[PDB]
């Protein structure tokens, strides 16, 4: 799929992901949710080749859910991100690699800190205050470099995110049909229904 | 054919017991006593070497206490060779976990893994079980200080204080008497040595017949330190507690 | 005791009782013989007619390996067939790699090693057959006999089965009275006689004679069955000698 | 000890013969074949009153045209049923048609002797396989752990089998109706069962060409039990 | 065919004993006496060359074996079992260490690998335990000189000095009286020869005794010059003449 | 008492199956002898053809393993041939892999290791044979190395194997006690064979015809067996002095 | 591989290894399951021979298989871990392939199938474990309670107990549990579960564990003090 | 006694007891008769029922258009062996465009049964077979025993009380061999032969099973009212 | 490079009547511009009143027909000499063809 954005503010992580799904020359769906909840305080958005994205995300989801039940304990965002990276690094040298790029947004309940991890299909992990995959960063990183502070509120994070989407909508040739925005904080994961 | 010579190591008795597991436990009961005591600010591991010789090189010797990683250690009771097979597997499992999640392995997860391996030898494969009982002493940021034990059946349980090997019945009674919840490491060290001194089959408890170790948060600020005691250090703590 | 319950177990004697019990099955079987002649070999076997319902000349016992080797055996017939099937695989792979047909001594060891292998483990049973076999190769005629233990030697004459002692005695006379040698056609006649003389040990039921031969002059070094007039001529010669 | 595939001096496989003894300890199952359909009935035999009896599933659907009842070590039947269902639907995939009852039974019986030192022992359960096809009509088969299967007009298996089979010997005739067969299964089950027969501790089922395989409701069976009591009191 | 013995042949008896290990130790007891003594600047290992026949050339049978340039081994018990263990010990030193780290393993870790092989023969399917006890002497940079014993069970212990086999009980008592922490290598060799004389019945000379040392580096035995860091093997087998020279000052 | 059926330890620390394999070694009732010359290694063995129906040319317990290595066996022929085939295969594989002819002592070790495995692994029985390997090795010179069912092997100055091995052994021992050397000081192999036969005659106390013996000779770069007529020539020379 | 047939028929038609596995269950600590009108409660015995135990970290007797299903057991502890792990893996595998969580009946059928497989597979012995599997199906308010055993048979129960002295507590449940009117509330259901264990347990201190499972993935474990209040109230009514 | 635990063990007299016990299973089985002329070959089998409600167990199995057999003993083992023959007959057709010779079919059965008598773990087959067929060398009849022994015969019988039918055929040898170009008369001789093995029970319509193969006759089985003609 | 496929030409034609059916095909077999045979039968009687023709690459067509004829034979063995209906044969042939989805039978089949 096309565009996935992420931003880590003071007390939360915000993920924005496009709604479009295209086969051939036709947009089949304009309300697609490119994300899976890995645990109550960990959300993963994804983008890449058709089919591989959902299969990979659901496979990761199942493994983390299995861990949660076995230990009766939620893995830290850092631990989950490392697990995901290894699976992608394992995948890239397989017969047929999974062509999937992800952003992992989580709230660490132990440290009381939001955390955003960017991982590409090769298994390249980086912790960031804000991130993106594909061409999305080319348009948005200049705005984020300018406006971003680490002490921003969730509302200010959403306003800066709106500005990023507006820039994408102006200068990108592709119509990605807007974004679904989700917020990850101490209380869990919720969706912003009006954006 | 070959069936004639098969002992059938993985079967139930009419009473519903596993023969080989029960006989392995009988073996372990003759092994040198090992004791573990958990305190609020650390864990103690004490163990008795079996009838040593004067010509045994003690400072380079290790038969009872083994290091699994920086946070977790084990006391052994039974066949040392069998224990080393399992110890090396556990060391690998801890490193696999660290590589995968980039975090040190939680104590229980490591214990469950080793206990599952022991279980497998009682249910399938037709091989004899490992004649080993472990005391696991470890620390993690979830449950803090933890003591566990596993035996050849593959069953594991958590403890505040526990003994394995010889004279566990007598040793457990003495620990149950003097142990308290608000106890500290220095007190636990004294309890461990006093218990061994009374339960031992030897005439007197000396430095050359002991292996000793502690896991303390007594390390500079929020971190954990493993201390495998040297022969001279065991000699000093024996004088300090007033046994020799 | 208990040393005889499992194959490949040495008794305190140093014996493999299971192999010795396999020999008992061989001794129980019908008589079969082999005769080495001037330029080839002759094989003959006793076939017990259990009933009139048996179709004559149909239940063939002698088997060919490749085109130049004949095999006959006494004891458990299926075990013999299994051994010949292996022999045919061995002879095929030899010719495949080396082009030339398998020499008789080479072939003898191939069977020998295989039979010996069935004395090494308790998961297999020893062969319940003694096999007489041979033929003509580049170095001339060869006759062999192979026991359940894997033991085999070269022979001037060979015999096995229930009437082996009677046969052996008759073979020993031929060796003494013919030091210069015996012809192929003579050996066929003598083979018939010996089977008839050896039939006194299985005299309850009547029998059917079956003969085969390989000879450099008479069969161009190929294995063939003795049929028709030549078979009847041998039967007549044999019947004349017993009376 | 001794081999699992060992022959006795009488020419029987020890393990197969011993599995038959386990089947004799099982709860009673009866099947009756008629020209209007085949009826299958079983004794549930709950070990305690707290056990919810409706969860006891000793009658089972294989296909729309084939049903199955079991007796013995009923846990062993699950893999046999799974194989039967797979075989039935797989044949429908390959040939676009219903599978013959005999062919289905043969496929199940092929598993039976696949044991040695494959599974480690024979099955400890017998099956009554009932069904209908266009070629041979309404059929009832008895599948054993020996790999053998006999066709039957009527058959009883389980603990009260020889007593029930003697009763089926006298009662069965070629002109039986479906309703008559239903009452006949209930009658014989009531005779051999330890506890008193009712809708909760006994189950009925049938297979017809029109409606296919159906397990009977407890309300429907209860009426057939009440109908039985009255007709026995009638003379 | 196929190896159908996939089950253990060593099992726990009701008393907790592992019979086959005990019986293996009994086989070790019957074996010829061998010993090892550790000095401050070296280690010595020794045994009797019990020749089966005087027609046999006892030089061709080597009871004391080089495992690495700085590690040597001697045994008591069944010779053939020892021979194959040496073959495996030599190989495992390369496969599980030298081909990874580019250097020879330290004594304790090679002993650990040998021990593991012997433990597996005590638990794996269709095999009996090895009928030998090994004495492994060696040197490495960070641990210095060391002497280890390895039993049929797979258990191993470090020793200052010890003996195994026929007259081990008497030999260990003899060593306890003579051993101290200030012994030089020549003193240890002398004590080794004295201790070994007690267990030997017949001839006692360089041709009937096998003795090797772990000591100083031997550049003369390296086989090449030019690399300063390569100074040669510390393992050296004493000659027949070298032994006889020390038997005159006995 | 299943500890006597398979190769596991008895309470005495013994392997009874190995001990019983040693007893099978003498089942043929044949005695063999091996000695070393200056340039050669000679091996002689009794030949017994009891049945007149046997082809005596095919009755043999001496094998040509490689061009350089010869082997004589003491034990039943099936196990003998089993060992012979394996030794031939191992000798050929060695040359292919390592680029030079397999030495006699190395082959002996290899076969001894295989024999050891049968004493440890339960499913394989020991072979009831004693294998005596002979050659003129390019490094060690004349060589005699002998293997047994225990997996034991060692080099020899000379050796003997069979029911009457002790009588032959002592006879050879007494000769080497006089000469005070590790070999037969003789130039030609013909005279070394004559020595071997003469000392077997003295030890056993029996006379030999040409068909009663079997001889193998190892020289530099080849091992070969003697024909009956070659042995007859040898027996004539012995009688004429 | 080790292929030896350990579970085999005997002349009288019994599989002794499976029957001896039931004896291992008889030795295990008592476990009880009671389903009310809108809940299920799982009670478990803890033998007080083991004191100086660390109750924080000691493996709990009741195990969550998924967010809506739980599993308790009686018998060999080590054996139970293998079944629980397999069950947990199958639960996630079902969600992944069918997009619905397992039903309690399905999960039970799977665990029972594993137990059965180990009674006719070569080289393995049966699980010395019987389980009580309880929970609520997705979007369903009807309580579910099943039992499994080493042979592989399973069935549904209004109330059931397994383990040592299970004969006694089953006797209690058979006379005290009414099908026409089951425990209407959580209190009544827990009270009946504690009462049943008090017939066997010995002391009502740390020897009783209770786990309440309600619809819509609402699972909680009661503490020592909460259980102790039930123990107090029961005996005070008994003194009359 | 001590030497009958498995198939891999000879007795001290050189006997294989597990094979002999497998042979015993055939004697317990129901009687079946085989016989041939120069033109046709016939199988006649007495089918057995469990009780009056049960069907009569089938005894004859078709292997190819020109070959088939009758069984006596463990029926499942006959299904395995007949399936093997079906495959071998079929391999010969698909690869060589050649109808499998009856003699070669016997050799293949012999070798398949033999492997089970020499290896540990398995067991011998518990069934005897009578194979009939018509190939390029005319009509044939074979008798298979699970020891491995296969025998070509003019006529024979196996199963319980089979000695009576075998004696009859031994007397009638010269007569029934000459029944050429007459299938009904050859079947009559087979039905009369199997009748010598009957006691108490007699040949009914659902009891009797007959099969025939010949020159211009594919292997066909006759059951039910199709055999009422011969009762 | 080796090309495992070929074109043997030919044409086939099937027409269904009210109570009958026809399957026709020419008898010419060709490669490129040469004639292999003027009479090489292409339509076969497969048993059970079914006729079949696999046109395109003759080797693959002969293999398919040979396999289906075999399938009919084993249908009789396994299902008590039951007649294979035309619809059941069609479905059976679908599975024979799709067994080589990744190395196809290069034929246009009609029954
Ligand atoms: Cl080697
Ligand atoms: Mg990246
Ligand atoms: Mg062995």
């Amino acid at each position: 799929m096309d565009i996935i954005l992420g931003i880590r503010v003071q007390d939360s992580v915000i993920l924005a992901s496009s709604k479009a799904v295209t086969r051939g020359i036709s947009v089949l769906k304009d309300s697609d949710d490119k994300t899976r909840q890995l645990s109550p305080h960990t959300l993963m958005s994804f983008a890449g080749e058709a089919g591989d994205t959902v299969q990979f995300a659901e496979y990761i989801q199942a493994n983390i859910q299995l861990y949660s039940i076995r230990e009766d304990y939620e893995l830290s965002p850092q631990a989950v991100s490392s697990f995901v990276r290894q699976e992608l690094a394992k995948s890239i040298r397989s017969r047929r690699p999974y062509q999937v790029n992800v952003l992992i947004g989580g709230y660490d309940k132990k440290k009381n800190k939001p955390e955003l991890y960017q991982i590409d299909y090769l298994g390249t992990k980086v912790e960031l205050p804000y991130g993106a995959h594909g061409y999305s960063g080319f348009y948005t990183f200049s705005l984020l470099d300018h406006h971003y502070r680490p002490d921003m509120t969730t509302e200010e994070g959403l306003d800066l995110l709106k500005l990023c989407v507006q820039e994408l909508e102006k200068r990108m040739p592709m119509d990605f049909k807007g974004v679904i925005v989700k917020i990850v904080d101490k209380d869990g994961i919720r969706q912003v229904d009006d954006f | 054919g070959s069936r004639r010579y098969d002992s059938r190591t993985t079967i139930f008795s009419p009473e519903g017991r596993l023969y080989q597991v029960e006989y392995a436990l009988e073996s372990i009961s003759h092994a040198g006593t090992a004791i573990g005591i958990m305190a609020s600010d650390g864990i103690v591991l004490a163990a008795e070497r079996k009838v040593t010789s004067t010509l045994l090189e003690q400072d380079t010797s290790t038969e009872k206490l083994y290091k699994l990683n920086d946070k977790i250690a084990v006391a052994v009771a039974g066949l040392t060779a069998d224990a080393e097979i399992l110890i090396n597997t556990a060391r690998i499992h801890a490193q696999n976990y660290l590589k995968t999640y980039n975090e040190d392995i939680p104590v229980e997860i490591l214990v469950r893994r080793l206990s599952d391996i022991k279980q497998g030898y009682t249910q399938h494969g037709g091989l004899r079980p490992f004649g080993v009982s472990f005391i696991y002493a470890g620390y993690d940021d979830r449950y803090g200080y933890q003591l566990y034990t596993s035996n050849p059946s593959g069953n594991y349980t958590g403890w505040k204080a526990i003994s394995v090997g010889a004279n566990t019945s007598a040793a457990q009674t003495l620990l149950q008497m003097d142990y308290k919840d608000d106890m500290k490491v220095d007190d636990a060290i004294e309890l461990a040595l006093k218990t061994l001194s009374k339960t031992t089959d030897s005439s007197a408890l000396t430095y050359d017949r002991l292996e000793f170790a502690t896991i303390r948060k007594g390390a500079n600020d929020g971190e954990v330190y493993q201390k495998i005691f040297k022969p001279q250090e065991i000699k000093d703590i024996l004088v300090k507690t007033g046994i020799t | 005791t208990g040393y005889d319950l499992s194959n490949s177990v040495f008794s305190p004697d140093g014996r493999n009782f299971q192999v010795e019990y396999a020999v008992k099955a061989v001794e129980n079987g019908t008589t079969s013989i082999g005769i080495k002649c001037n330029d080839g070999v002759v094989f003959a076997v006793e076939k017990l007619i259990t009933s009139k319902l048996l179709v004559p000349q149909k239940n063939v016992k002698i088997q060919v390996v490749d085109r130049h080797i004949g095999c006959v055996y006494s004891g458990l017939i299926p075990d013999g067939r299994h051994l010949v099937n292996r022999g045919r695989e061995e002879a095929a792979s030899f010719k495949k790699l080396y082009k030339t047909p398998i020499p008789i001594p080479a072939f003898a060891d191939r069977l020998g090693q295989y039979v010996q292998a069935h004395t090494l483990y308790n998961s297999v049973r020893p062969f319940g057959v003694s096999t007489i076999f041979g033929g003509v190769d580049k170095n001339g005629a060869h006759l062999y006999m192979l026991e359940p233990s894997g033991s085999y030697w070269g022979y001037k004459g060979a015999a096995t089965g229930k009437g082996r002692q009677s046969a052996k005695a008759e073979l020993e006379k031929l060796v003494d009275h013919h030091p210069e040698g015996l012809s192929a056609r003579e050996a066929v006649k003598q083979a018939a006689k010996i089977i008839y003389l050896a039939h006194e040990d299985n005299k309850e039921k009547d029998f059917e004679l079956e003969i085969s031969w390989c000879s450099l002059s008479e069969t161009n070094g190929l294995h063939k069955f003795v049929k028709g007039d030549l078979l009847q001529e041998a039967i007549d010669f044999a019947q004349k000698e017993i009376n | 000890d001794r081999g699992v595939s060992t022959f006795s001096p009488e020419g029987r496989l020890f393990q197969v013969e011993y599995s038959l003894e386990a089947i004799k300890l099982g709860s009673t199952a009866i099947g009756i074949a008629t020209k209007e359909g085949v009826v299958l009935g079983v004794e549930k035999r709950a070990t305690s009153p707290l056990l919810e009896s409706d969860s006891i599933e000793k009658i089972v659907e294989i296909d729309r045209h084939i049903g199955c009842a079991m007796s013995g070590l009923t846990a062993d039947a699950r893999s046999m049923i799974e194989h039967a269902r797979t075989a039935a639907v797989t044949h429908n995939l390959y040939y676009d048609e219903d599978i013959n009852v005999e062919s289905l039974t043969q496929s199940v019986c092929d598993l039976a002797l696949r044991f040695g030192e494959l599974m480690s022992r024979p099955f400890g359960v017998a099956l009554l396989i009932a069904g209908h096809d266009a070629d041979d009509g309404y059929q009832l088969f008895h599948a054993e752990p020996s790999g053998t299967f006999y066709r039957y007009n009527a058959k009883a298996i389980g603990s009260g089998s020889e007593g029930a089979q003697a009763e089926l010997l006298n009662e069965w005739h070629s002109s039986l109706t479906l309703k008559e067969a239903e009452l006949l299964v209930l009658k014989i089950l009531k005779q051999v069962m330890e506890e008193k027969l009712d809708e909760n501790n006994a189950q009925l089922s049938c297979i017809t060409k029109q409606d296919g395989f159906k397990i009977y409701d407890n309300e429907k069976t209860a009426e057939l039990i009440k109908e039985l009591k009255e007709k026995e009191a009638a003379e | 065919m196929t190896d159908r013995y996939s089950f253990s042949l060593t099992t726990f008896s009701p008393s907790g004993k592992l019979g086959q290990i005990d019986y293996a130790l009994t086989a070790v007891k019957q074996g010829v006496t061998s010993l090892g003594i550790k000095a401050t600047n070296g280690v010595v290992i020794a045994t009797e060359k019990k020749s089966s026949s005087p027609l046999a050339m006892s030089e061709t049978l080597s009871k004391v074996s080089l495992l690495t340039p700085d590690i040597g081994a001697v045994y008591s018990g069944m010779g053939p079992d020892y021979r194959v263990l040496v073959d495996k010990s030599r190989k495992v030193a390369h496969t599980s260490y030298k081909r990874i780290y580019g250097e020879y393993p330290p004594t304790k870790l090679l002993v650990s690998e040998v021990a593991k092989i012997m433990q597996e023969a005590t638990q794996s399917g269709g095999v009996r335990p090895f009928g030998v006890s090994l004495l492994i002497a060696g040197h490495d940079e960070f641990n210095g000189f060391s002497l280890y014993q390895v039993d049929p069970s797979g258990s191993y212990f470090p020793w200052k000095a010890t003996a195994i086999g026929k007259g081990s009980v008497a030999a260990k008592t003899f060593l306890e009286k003579r051993w101290n922490d200030e012994l030089e290598l020549e003193d240890a060799i002398h004590i080794a020869l004295l201790t070994l004389k007690e267990s030997v019945e017949g001839e006692f000379n360089g041709d009937t005794i096998e003795l090797a040392i772990i000591g100083d580096e031997n550049p003369d035995l390296l086989g090449y010059t030019g690399i300063p860091t390569d100074k040669g093997p510390r393992f050296r087998k004493l000659t027949s003449q070298e032994i006889n020279d020390r038997l005159e000052a006995l | 008492g299943y500890d006597r059926h398979i190769t596991i330890f008895s309470p005495e620390g013994r392997l009874y199956q190995v001990e019983y394999a040693f007893k099978a070694t003498n089942q043929t009732n044949i005695n063999s002898l091996a000695v070393r010359g200056k340039d050669c290694t000679v091996v002689i063995s009794q030949k017994k053809v009891p049945d007149k129906l046997l082809d005596p040319t095919t009755v043999s317990y001496i094998f040509c393993i490689s061009r350089t290595i010869g082997m004589v066996v003491n034990g039943p022929i099936p196990d003998a041939r089993n060992a012979a085939l394996r030794a031939k295969a191992e000798a050929a594989e060695f040359r292919y892999k390592y680029g030079y002819d397999m030495p006699c002592d190395v082959l002996a070790k290899r076969m001894a290791n295989l024999s050891q495995i049968y004493t440890q692994r339960a499913y394989m029985r020991p072979l009831g044979v004693i294998l005596t390997f002979v050659s003129v090795d390019e490094e060690l010179g004349p060589s005699i190395y002998k293997t047994d069912p225990a997996g034991y092997y060692v080099g020899y100055k000379a050796t003997a194997t069979g029911p009457k091995q002790q009588e032959i052994t002592t006879n050879l021992e007494n000769h080497f006690k006089k000469s005070k050397i590790d070999h037969i000081n003789e130039e030609s192999w013909e005279k070394v064979v004559e020595f071997a036969i003469t000392h077997m005659i003295d030890a056993l106390g029996t006379e030999f015809s040409k068909n009663d013996l079997e001889v193998g000779v190892a020289t530099k770069d080849k091992f070969f067996t003697l024909s009956a007529e070659n042995i007859e020539e040898r027996l004539v020379a012995i009688a004429e002095q | 591989g080790y292929d030896r047939a350990l579970s085999i028929f005997s002349p009288d038609g019994h599989i002794f290894q499976v029957e001896y596995a039931l004896e291992a269950v008889k030795r295990g600590t008592c476990a009880v399951g009671v389903k009310g009108k809108n809940c299920v409660v799982l009670g478990c015995e803890r033998r007080s021979t083991l004191k100086l135990q660390d109750t924080r970290i000691t493996p709990s007797k009741v195990s969550k298989i998924d967010s809506h299903v739980v599993l308790s057991f009686s018998g060999l502890n080590a054996d139970s871990r293998i079944l629980i792990e397999k069950a947990r893996v199958e639960a996630q595998s079902h969600r992944l392939t069918l997009e619905d969580p397992v039903t309690v009946e399905y999960l039970t059928r799977y665990v029972a199938g594993v137990q059965q497989r180990y009674t006719q597979s070569g080289g393995v012995r049966p699980f010395g474990v019987s389980t009580l599997i309880a929970g609520f199906d997705p979007r369903d308010d009807e309580p579910k309670l099943y039992q499994t055993e080493p042979s592989g048979i399973y069935s549904s129960w209004s109330a059931q107990t397994i383990g040592r002295n299970s004969k006694t507590v089953r006797e209690f449940l058979e006379k005290n549990y009414d099908r026409k009117e089951p425990p209407a509330t959580v209190e009544e259901c827990v009270k009946l579960t504690v009462r049943s264990l008090l017939e066997v347990v010995q002391t009502g201190a740390k020897n009783i564990e209770i786990t309440v499972v309600k619809p819509d993935s609402d699972i909680v474990a009661l503490s020592s003090e909460e259980i102790n209040q039930y123990v107090t109230q029961i005996e005070q009514e008994k003194q009359e | 006694n001590n030497y009958d635990g498995d198939t891999v063990t000879f007795s001290p007299t050189g006997r294989l007891f597990q094979v002999e016990y497998a042979l015993e299973a055939i004697k317990q089985g129901s009687v079946t008769v085989g016989l041939r002329s120069n033109t046709h070959a016939v199988l006649v089998a007495l089918k057995r029922n469990a009780d009056e409600l049960s069907s009569y167990q089938k005894k004859i199995i078709k292997c190819d258009e020109h070959m088939g057999l009758s069984l006596a003993g463990l029926a499942p083992d006959a299904r395995v062996l007949s399936n093997y023959l079906r495959q071998q007959c079929n391999y010969s057709s698909l690869v060589f465009n050649r109808k499998l010779a009856v003699e070669r079919a016997g050799h293949l059965l012999c070798d398949k049964a033999q492997k089970n008598t020499q290896s540990y773990g398995g067991r011998p087959y518990g069934v005897g077979l009578l194979i009939i067929g018509y190939d390029k060398s005319g009509a044939h009849l074979l008798e298979f025993q699970p020891s491995g022994n296969v025998t070509e015969l003019y006529g024979t019988a196996i199963g319980a009380r089979s000695q009576g039918a075998k004696t009859y055929l031994e007397r009638t040898l010269d007569t029934f061999i000459k029944i050429d170009g007459n299938p009904d008369e050859l079947i009559k001789a087979g039905v009369e032969a199997i009748s010598q093995s009957l006691r108490d029970e007699s040949l009914t319509v659902d009891n009797l099973s007959i099969a025939i193969v010949g020159k211009d006759t594919p292997f066909t089985i006759y059951d039910g009212e199709a055999v009422a003609k011969y009762i | 490079q080796f090309n495992p496929y070929g074109d043997n030409g030919g044409t086939i034609l099937g027409i269904a009547g009210e109570d009958f059916a026809v399957l026709a095909g020419d008898t010419r077999n060709i490669t490129d511009y040469s004639i292999n045979s003027r009479y090489e039968p292409k339509v076969f009687d497969c048993g059970d009143n079914i006729v079949m023709s696999a046109n395109g690459f003759a080797a693959d067509g002969d293999a398919l027909v040979k396999r289906f004829k075999n399938s009919v034979k084993w249908y009789h063995f396994d299902h008590n000499d039951k007649k294979l209906s035309i619809n059941s044969a069609a479905r059976n042939i679908q599975h024979l063809l799709y067994s080589r989805r990744f190395f196809p039978y290069y034929v246009y089949n009609i029954i």
